[PDB]
């Protein structure tokens, strides 16, 4: 509770996420039927710009 | 979305059962959740199989 109150003190006037992005990211992190094609493509692409 | 919400609520109930027990205390092959709760007790079975 102290850590959350301190975080409320830090994020007083700073940038916050609009609830649409919060809902979409929370939906995609709790999606158990996430396809493995994204995982394989991220594994093969492996963060190369080319 | 409705089916995933129902499944997520079931898993939230399971995590709530897990939260309100203390782990590491297992007597005679019964885990702590099975010794505290019933929905985690393996001896109790579903109404239909």
């Amino acid at each position: 509770s102290f850590r959350d109150c301190r975080g409320t003190q830090l994020g007083l006037g700073r940038h916050t996420m609009t609830p649409a992005t919060i809902k979409a990211v929370k939906d995609t992190f709790e999606d158990r039927a996430y396809p493995t094609i994204f995982y394989m493509l991220e594994a093969v692409i492996h963060g190369n710009e080319r | 979305n409705i089916y995933r919400d129902l499944l997520q609520h079931v898993r939230a109930l399971r995590q709530t059962i897990t939260d309100f027990t203390i782990q590491g205390e297992g007597h005679n092959g019964e885990t702590s959740e099975a010794l505290n709760n019933i929905l985690t007790d393996d001896t109790f079975i579903a109404p239909i199989l």
